[PDB]
């Protein structure tokens, strides 16, 4: 099937530059126009740039014109967004999206979006999280249910990605929205509820990935 | 007052020709300007013709839009070549004296032909 | 540009009810060539990318449930969900793609449901964290409704203020509930100055407040 995967995000100081990539598979890339769209909580969804299949037509959003350059490598099935003179307001999740063929004839809008790659613009320095277990105990049990988790403390910038058992465990997981600490560093917890009868035989590992600090940590949470 | 004609919707790269007809107290000597307004954006001068017929254009339309006048009718024309989506707006004639405006839309759809 | 405004910014309905939200454009988005209206609707569920629901203002994209309908003309458009299901929790965005590309600001659809009391759990600081000189104590309120809950920290029966931070999840896509953490953060030295650490939870689903507590060092 169709697959779009963005990469290259991270932390950039104001005035700096960064190049994002979007790898396409599952279709004939060279036949389709492509878009970059970005999203920030205060921004909503905001179209950034368009490049036609043969790069003959290129359009830019008003607030990025002159700083951002969209391009593509059709042989390598890749779309690019070069960002320059980055500003605080460029902080956002960046998505690539496919433009279906001939929307003047059939009317299909941008239809396949990637998962996005995050960009934060600030002068603060990156810092990777410390990961601590939230161990199940008699104080975290109720009627045959046990709660356990991982505390992911003191990192910058957002986001951190948390999985359990390398993505095999998802049911009952609650990964909380991060809080901002007075230090300017973020912290969150990820918890799950499981059978208390499971604690002696099952293995529960939280996988924490913080790309801006190249931090990858696996924490086994033991009773 | 003034009346604008010629607005419409065209696919990118297209051509439109606006006209602005003057009536009553309007003197040709006062000159004329074509202005443009997009939603939530500030009114922008697009092109101007003086009483002496000197022309001036916003940098965003230089090389694409031209302005001219039929002196005897006091009718001012905006020829718009190579239209782009960003040219979408309501276009007003001004001398000040304003007009009702005429809508210009530039689409950016793709066809199989 | 052709701008879009959505209303309301959010709204809440129960499962099974009908809901309508509106999108207004600054001009017509009708294409003269085919008399089609270039307005689309996307659904963005928590933590996901936008997914296409409707195009040409009123045509459902392949695979979209029958309960989603679109309508409109001139500058007024609507999206209606006939029989809301808990999984329809999302932000809904309208989108014009006639002249360049623009989006409305979104309407957030929340789900109303019956009251559900939280399950309450407490976690002492880990020995691994204590090595670093700080102690975080975590109180968890799990799968409750409504969102309002009062969580009070007590250390040796003394009410705390100024040392805790809460965070609440998005509503759950299957059961519409919330979960909530309250995290009490102390220096190791201060943590060692006391014995009883307690989280007291008040919520409409509990007849009387519930307390979960531990004694440092057991």
């Amino acid at each position: 099937d169709v697959q779009l995967v963005e990469s290259g995000g991270g932390l950039v100081q104001p005035g700096g530059s960064r190049k994002l990539s979007c790898a396409a598979s599952g279709f004939t890339f060279s036949n389709f126009g492509m878009h970059w769209v970005r999203q920030a909580p205060e921004m909503g969804l905001e179209w950034v740039a368009y490049i036609s299949s043969g790069s003959t037509t290129i359009y830019y959003g008003d607030t990025v014109k002159g700083r951002f350059t969209i391009s593509r490598d059709n042989p390598k099935n890749t779309l690019f967004l070069q960002m320059t003179s980055l500003r605080s307001e460029d902080t956002a999740m960046y998505y690539c999206a496919r433009r279906p063929l001939y929307d003047g004839d059939y009317g299909y809008p941008m239809d396949y979006w990637g998962q996005g790659t995050s960009v934060t613009v600030s002068s603060a320095s990156t810092k990777g999280p410390s990961v601590f277990p939230l161990a199940p105990s008699s104080k975290s049990t109720s009627g045959g249910t046990a709660a356990l988790g991982c505390l992911v403390k003191d990192y910058f910038p957002e986001p951190v990605t948390v999985s359990w058992n390398s993505g095999a465990l998802t049911s009952g997981v609650h990964t909380f929205p991060a809080v901002l600490q007075s230090s300017g560093l973020y912290s969150l917890s990820s918890v799950v509820t499981v059978p208390s009868s499971s604690l002696g035989t099952q293995t529960y590992i939280c996988n924490v990935n913080h790309k801006p600090s190249n931090t990858k940590v696996d924490k086994k949470v033991e009773p | 007052q003034l009346v604008e004609y010629g607005g419409g919707s065209v696919q990118a790269g297209g051509y439109l020709r606006l006209s602005c007809v003057a009536s009553g107290s309007i003197s040709l000597s006062s000159g004329m300007g074509w202005y443009r307004q997009a939603p939530g954006k500030e009114r922008e001068l697009v092109a101007s013709i003086s009483g002496g017929s000197s022309t001036n254009y916003a940098d965003s339309v230089k090389g694409r839009f031209t302005i001219s006048r039929d002196n005897a009718k006091n009718t001012v024309y905006l020829q718009m070549n190579s239209l782009k989506p960003e040219d979408t707006a309501v276009y007003y004639c001004a001398a000040a004296y304003w007009g009702q405006g005429t809508q210009v839309t530039v689409s950016s759809l793709e066809h199989h032909h | 540009n052709i701008m879009l405004t959505q209303s309301p910014s959010s709204l809440a309905v129960s499962a099974g009810e009908r809901v309508t939200m509106s999108c207004k454009s600054t001009q017509s988005i009708l294409y003269n060539s085919n008399q089609k209206t270039y307005l689309a609707w996307y659904q963005q569920k928590p933590g996901q990318s936008p997914k296409l629901l409707i195009y040409w203002a009123s045509t459902r994209a392949s695979g979209v449930p029958d309960r989603f309908t679109g309508s409109g003309s001139g500058t007024d458009f609507t999206l209606t969900i006939n029989s809301v299901q808990p999984e329809d929790l999302a932000v809904y965005y309208c989108h014009q793609y006639l002249s360049a590309w623009t989006f409305g600001g979104g309407t957030k659809l929340e789900i109303k449901r019956t009251v559900a009391a939280p399950s309450v759990f407490i976690f002492p600081p880990s020995d691994e964290q204590l090595k670093s000189g700080t102690a975080s104590v975590v109180c968890l309120l799990n799968n409750f409704y409504p969102r309002e809950a009062k969580v009070q920290w007590k250390v040796d029966n003394a009410l705390q203020s100024g040392n805790s931070q809460e965070s609440v999840t998005e509503q759950d896509s299957k059961d519409s509930t919330y979960s909530l953490s309250s995290t009490l953060t102390l220096s190791k030295a201060d943590y060692e100055k006391h014995k009883v650490y307690a989280c007291e939870v008040t919520h409409q689903g509990l007849s009387s407040p519930v307390t979960k507590s531990f004694n440092r060092g057991e």
